[PDB]
């Protein structure tokens, strides 16, 4: 399950 | 970092981003918020960037470890696991203590006040990956309250597309599934943040499409494992 | 590391590599080295390997902004490469550090003196990569020496596929081709190693062809490269 | 160019 990343 | 200029730490740090150099890039930015300003919108980016990609590697440090020891179950594989715990501990309550000395406090817009307040929750879910004792279930409460706070305001305060608002959203229903044992709250919430974003699309420039599309991807990748 | 045992820092460095904790695992064989008893043939390579992890972060990191700094041309950019690369030249000192306290001069087997001298060469080939003032020249000249003395050990003690043989001679090459200005040097260097280990290969087991035939394919990629 | 890797 994947959280958010911070950059594009 | 007290002798920089906070203009020269933000400079740097955006530098040490380009180099992948996080441990730097998360030292200056600790400097930055301790020069005692608030952050701008890119400023709030920088540091969470770098301590994501600290504690990051941190995170999958630990799993190799924790593993290898579980397969063995001499002491220095518990004692090597130990070490990196207690340094992805630390991390955590640097970025913890940032938050509250004094970045939420001061934070009165619903963009920095939300985004602060994700991060809490994330800083208190590391922490809850690796806790078994006494306090694993004030840590699970403290990234729960966190948590909560962040989602009340932003449903009162930004779109439903708002890509905060699904970040948030996104990492809240992780922690319902890997650390709440509450795999229904976590799909449910995945599901309705999905789809009340999908009926705001229509509102969006080309450009804030592509930023809010690809985190409902995301949300949708968590509902395929899940389901 | 003094306190812990010698056979515990070496299973924690094993321990780091899995996990990808380059820096520990530097760390953990340093402290194996400072208990004073040479190293086995596993145990060189995993001090090699853990710096060279370290130092090739670092050289990349420094690449990054010495090419920021280049575009460029505040302070900013030059005053972090230098911290950078300050960085950079203390893990290569300390690495010196090793092979003269005392690795180098307990090592009569061809095996493990190679090994040391390709080290040294590479490491003060680091050292030659960011150099540009008074000692320029003498780093040069420390990186060729300990290079030339590991190829005349070499060609003396070991076959022509021996895998250690041919990384060095791999290394001199790009010291010849990147540093020395001696591209022409560097590309029959390069033919000759390839050439001597192709016909030596008949000799060898199955598991021995693939060792050598991978490093000289590497031989090969730079000979395409250069010419 | 390519120097050597310290595992295959
Ligand atoms: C709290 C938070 C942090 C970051 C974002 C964001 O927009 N990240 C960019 C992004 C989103 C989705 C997928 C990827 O992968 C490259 C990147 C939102 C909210
Ligand atoms: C000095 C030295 C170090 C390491 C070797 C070696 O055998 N390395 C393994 C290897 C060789 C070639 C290519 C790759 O890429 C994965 C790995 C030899 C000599
Ligand atoms: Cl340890
Ligand atoms: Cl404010
Ligand atoms: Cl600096
Ligand atoms: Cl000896
Ligand atoms: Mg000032
Ligand atoms: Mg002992």
């Amino acid at each position: 399950a994947g959280s958010i990343p911070g950059r594009r | 970092m007290g002798s920089m200029e906070r203009a020269s730490l933000i400079q740097k740090a955006k530098l040490a981003e380009q180099a992948e150099r996080y441990e730097d890039m998360a030292a200056f930015m600790k400097g930055a918020v301790e020069k005692g300003e608030e952050l701008s919108c890119e400023e709030r980016n920088l540091l969470s960037v770098a301590y994501k990609n600290v504690v990051g590697g941190q995170r999958a440090a630990w799993r190799v470890l924790s593993s290898i020891e579980q397969k063995s179950n001499g002491p220095e594989v518990r004692e090597y696991r130990e070490k990196v715990e207690t340094e992805l501990q630390g991390v955590c309550d640097t970025v913890l203590g940032l938050l509250d000395s004094h970045l939420i406090k001061e934070a009165g817009d619903a963009e920095s006040r939300v985004f602060y307040l994700k991060m809490k929750g994330d800083y208190y879910r590391y922490l809850a990956e690796v806790a078994t004792g006494d306090d694993k279930k004030r840590i699970i409460d403290s990234a729960r309250s966190a948590y909560q706070e962040a989602m009340d305001i932003s449903k009162k305060e930004m779109p439903p597309t708002n890509p905060i608002r699904l970040g948030l959203a996104l990492n809240f229903s992780v922690f319902h599934y890997e650390i709440a044992n509450s795999p229904e709250e976590a799909i449910s919430l995945a599901k309705t943040t999905f789809d009340e974003a999908m009926a705001d699309l229509h509102t969006l420039s080309e450009d804030s499409y592509k930023d809010s599309t690809l985190i409902m991807q995301l949300l949708r990748d968590n509902l395929t494992l899940w389901t």
